């Protein structure tokens, strides 16, 4: 037989105010403009604001891509922890690790009708998550297979629109650092989206302990003076302007992901670009993660309430560690509009390429010195 | 003039300050006004600077009282003013007090040229007013009374305890409001300084409002019997709508236009140089060369200045269309001159005026026309330098304009060709001050050895020392709107005869004349510094004598400070001065060290900061369509 999760209506979650342990920076590396991999925070940049009315879709020709055919799986993340269970001499307390966006998924999972993919594996009484880069490919093919909207606008010069006005925004030291020439030539600089910092963060829901990797943009003023204090973060976003109350309806829809986001990375503040319907940049908001709920409900315009979410993360968790147990390849779906998550285990041993050798050495090594220091 | 001109274009920038005033009680003693409680004007204040020379002269020759007795009597005064401001400002994160120390050279002429003044004034006619300046008996008397009156304060009275006090007296260089301003610059350039930040200054001088818009922090006040504030947000209001053109070749951007006006005001009048000939700001010289400004800036493809430094190619196009009106200028202010006084030498208004100006004024020969040019480069330099000491602190302790005159803008020519270089020099002992800026009739004032320097006619210098000047009125009407054609001092010959001579000093009076440090004290009651402070540098385990402050444990404070040599802390503090007029305390709360301020070693820059949130328009549209009419 096959294994299921049944997705209940919101109502059935509602009500209970499961906890979540505050989100810790423990750990942080860095891509490079060339897509090396560095420990530390070098790719790190501090926000400072655009110029208002300027052209999104200039320098679209230039673009710098990223290659999405090239799948990384989880390598940056186990690379990360790995340094960090070496600089500490014990194994993280964490047994989920994950990419930030299987969560989101997870956690959207109760309101939205979309359809995902996942792979997971287990080793040594710990899970790891992934997307199936197969499923992701395949859905990019036949939403670019689609005929064109009225308007012309594509869906990559909407994605450029994205990462330009992150170009825009940013600042590559503190303010007090920065020539005035470096602040006011932005609008010529070429786009790169190869470049990142992710930050990794110690979480929990309820009584499971969980290990999230995922990209920030910008920082608002330092790193803090000792680990595990809140951090000023931000998070740069772009959408079309609010014309009419139908683009609420479907921006305070948009503000779910964006709060679950922004929440499991402990990000405190959203800054949104918006757009008119040819690209000029004609406005920014700010957006507390704290309030965003708060405000969508006030409006009413759209019915969502992240207690839903963080108590179905949370059952939906501690139900892949009751049905997984041991080591193997596993499938996780969620059908087009289906009421049932799937799971099958697809391999049964080893962990396809979820797992670096490197990472499987480091733990042996680890479980080692644990016997040689008993 | 300054003031009179302000209150009359802008008059919204102005409100009254909410004073609360002490109880007095039957038996006639004072119930001393609550601070803790929130401010009554309605907003908040996080640091407060005091530019203390704005008090210690009126204390001295008031004009609504006799004059103190005695310095005990002129420093207890000192303190009621002094207490007064803090009781209506409040400031809840920073008080910061600065005093005068030695100057640059091209202020010590401006001081020179008064004081001199003041001297043959009492000569062709108790405390001698000189004797408040760096180095005397009376500046060592203030800076020991206010270290005591801070650290006093710090035990007494419950608003303080949260309180940051900084001190920069007399033995620290520059001038107040020269200190307050790197102070400033200094914390925008640290990378945790909250951008809505509020501040307030108090001072006498009509500068601190063109140093409130050169600061950039948008919620800036200036304060100056009633008291007035004066807001910075609501003069950018005024400014945005005033300077504003449409169609530029270049993005628009107000921080730009405003320093181009703040360099327009100190182009017609400042203290370091002569003003032009053709212009006075009571003939609104500033709507003129505003007027100029917007006619060119379609076309000279940008601003006049950059965060401080100022575009030579385009002041060009300044002068020219300046040049152009000089004439008619003339014309005008005669016509309503002569017109004004017939109702009630040089001839500026018939042809030929500026041969017979350069005659009568400089004495060299007419035909020399490069001479005037040359005069011209020397000026615009001069423009130069005063810039830079505004916006990116000192830029040469030793330059100076070396002329009692002005040229016409018709001697500007082709600015685009000059070099602009400064050296930053050396920054003068506290007697290579007294001996520059003191006549020989204040010789009280500085040690015996240098006394026959001012006197004997044997003496290699007594040319810097004459016994009778003369004032040309240059047809103004007071002494003191007159030119003291005083000679100029060759620095050189003077620190020859003055290293010459100096180990007959007594060792207090060679100890007195050595370089000063600022100071942060604070209360035991400080929620995280004085943990801090008293675990760093005075537990067992004993760290090193120099440390960082943090911006989350201090308010915001940042900076480094440093442990003072020979002080203990928490021993009894004891009044210095002779008859006890002030109490003693037991078991001193308070503690003191060093303060190192976070070094401006790029250029700041005019920006608003990230996250700043500006007040709503104090203006309205009628306001805004009437200043645009106007
Ligand atoms: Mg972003």
């Amino acid at each position: 037989m096959p294994i299921e999760f049944t997705i209940q209506p919101p109502d059935h979650y509602a009500g209970v105010n499961e906890p979540v342990k505050r989100p810790r920076e423990f750990t942080c590396f860095s891509y490079d403009r060339e897509r090396r991999f560095h420990l530390g925070d070098r790719s790190l940049k501090w926000f400072y604001p655009a110029y208002i009315p300027s052209d999104l879709s200039r320098g679209y020709q230039n673009w710098q891509r990223h290659d999405d055919s090239i799948d990384e799986h989880l390598d940056g993340l186990l690379a990360a922890i790995a340094d960090y269970e070496k600089q500490t001499g014990k194994p993280i307390d964490a047994h989920v690790t994950t990419w930030r966006g299987m969560m989101t998924k997870i956690m959207a999972t109760p309101y939205d009708q979309e359809e995902w993919e996942m792979n997971a594996t287990f080793y040594r009484g710990c899970i790891f998550i992934e997307e199936n880069h197969a499923f992701a490919r395949r859905k990019k093919m036949m939403e670019s297979s689609r005929p064109a909207r009225s308007d012309g606008i594509s869906p990559n010069l909407m994605q450029y629109w994205g990462y330009k006005f992150e170009t825009l925004s940013t600042i590559p030291r503190p303010w007090g650092e920065v020539s005035r020439d470096e602040i006011e030539s932005r609008d010529d600089e070429i786009v790169n989206n190869m470049e990142q910092y992710c930050s990794v963060v110690r979480t929990g829901f309820g009584n499971t302990i969980v290990c999230l990797g995922g990209e920030v943009d910008a920082i608002w003023d330092a790193k803090p003076e000792t680990p595990g204090e809140p951090i000023n973060w931000v998070e740069l976003k772009t959408s079309r302007m609010i014309t009419n109350t139908g683009i609420q309806t479907a921006f305070d829809q948009k503000l779910l992901k964006y709060w679950i986001q922004s929440f499991l990375l402990g990000v405190p503040r959203i800054i949104v670009g918006f757009r008119d319907q040819d690209g000029i940049l004609r406005s920014m908001e700010e957006y507390e993660t704290l309030n965003i709920p708060y405000e969508v409900r006030r409006r009413g315009l759209a019915k969502w309430d992240g207690n839903v979410c963080i108590r179905f993360a949370a059952l939906f968790l501690q139900w892949l560690r009751l049905n997984i147990t041991e080591e193997g390849v596993w499938r996780i779906r969620r059908p087009f509009r289906g009421s049932r998550i799937e799971l099958t285990k697809i391999e049964q041993v080893g962990h396809g390429a979820i797992i670096t050798e490197e990472f499987m050495n480091w733990r042996i090594k680890l479980d080692l010195q644990k016997a040689k220091q008993q | 003039a300054a003031f009179r001109w302000l209150s009359n274009k802008y008059p919204k920038i102005i409100s009254p300050v909410v004073e609360e005033r002490p109880i007095v009680m039957p038996d006639g003693t004072e119930i001393p006004v609550d601070a803790t409680r929130p401010n009554p004007n309605g907003e908040e204040f996080d640091n407060l600077y005091l530019d203390m020379n704005g008090i210690v002269h009126p204390c001295s020759h008031p004009e609504d009282k006799p004059a103190p007795k005695d310095e005990e009597e002129m420093m207890i005064e000192i303190f009621k003013y002094t207490d007064r401001i803090v009781k209506m400002v409040r400031p809840r994160k920073i008080l910061m007090i600065a005093v005068d120390g030695v100057a640059p050279r091209a202020k010590m002429n401006q001081q020179r040229s008064r004081r001199f003044r003041a001297a043959q004034e009492a000569k062709e006619k108790a405390f001698d007013s000189n004797s408040i300046t760096p180095g005397t008996p009376f500046m060592d008397i203030l800076a020991a009374s206010l270290r005591y009156w801070c650290a006093y304060k710090l035990n007494t009275d419950p608003a303080w305890a949260k309180l940051k006090v900084i001190i920069s007296d007399a033995t620290v260089p520059g001038e107040g409001e020269h200190k307050i301003m790197e102070f400033i610059r200094s914390q925008r350039s640290s990378p945790e300084h909250n951008p809505n930040t509020r501040h307030v200054i108090y001072g006498l001088d009509a500068d601190l409002i063109m140093l409130g818009l050169a600061t950039h922090e948008p919620h800036f006040r200036v304060l100056r019997k009633p008291f007035i504030w004066l807001h910075v947000s609501i003069l950018r209001e005024y400014l945005a709508a005033e300077l504003e053109v449409p169609n530029l070749p270049f993005r628009w951007d107000l921080e730009r236009a405003i320093d181009d006006w703040v360099f327009l005001c100190f182009f017609v009048g400042n203290d370091f140089l002569p003003h032009l000939p053709a212009l006075e700001i009571r003939e609104n010289g500033i709507d003129t060369l505003t007027a100029i400004w917007k006619d060119n800036l379609p076309i000279m493809g940008g601003y006049l200045t950059k965060d401080g430094h100022v575009d030579l190619e385009r002041a060009q196009y300044i002068l020219n269309g300046l040049a152009k009106q000089e004439d008619a200028i003339f014309r005008r202010r005669r016509e309503v001159e002569e017109r004004r006084e017939a109702n009630a030498t040089v001839r500026l208004w018939e042809e030929g005026y500026a041969d017979r100006y350069y005659e009568q004024k400089f004495k060299v020969d007419p035909k020399d026309i490069e001479f005037r040019h040359k005069v011209g480069r020397a000026y615009a330099e001069g423009l130069a330098w005063v810039l830079q000491y505004y916006y990116q602190g000192c830029p040469s302790w030793e330059w100076f304009y070396p002329y009692h005159y002005a040229p016409f803008a018709a001697d500007f020519v082709d600015l685009a060709k000059m070099e602009i270089k400064f050296e930053k020099g050396r920054i003068s002992r506290p007697f290579e001050q007294l001996m520059s800026v003191l006549p020989a009739a204040s010789r009280h004032a500085i040690p015996e050895v240098y006394h026959d320097l001012m006197t004997d006619p044997n003496s290699p210098i007594i040319d810097f020392y004459p016994e009778e000047f003369e004032i040309d009125l240059n047809g103004k009407k007071m002494a003191w709107q007159g030119v003291a054609l005083l000679p100029f001092i060759e620095m050189p010959r003077l620190l020859a005869a003055m290293k010459e001579r100096e180990h007959l000093l007594s060792e207090e009076d060679r100890a007195r004349n050595e370089p000063g440090f600022d100071v942060l004290l604070i209360s035991d009651a400080h929620p995280g510094l004085y943990e801090d402070i008293t675990s760093h540098f005075y537990s067992k385990k004993q760290g090193a004598p120099k440390f960082k402050l943090n911006p989350r444990r201090s308010d915001g404070l940042a900076g480094k400070v440093e442990k003072i040599e020979g002080y203990v802390p928490h021993g009894s503090l004891v009044y210095p001065l002779a008859r006890n007029s002030m109490p003693d305390v037991d078991y001193d709360r308070s503690i003191t060290v060093r303060y190192i301020m976070p070094s401006s070693a790029h250029q700041h820059k005019s920006m608003l900061l990230r996250g700043v949130k500006l007040p709503p328009p104090a203006l309205s549209r009628s306001d805004i369509e009437i200043i645009r009419s106007k």
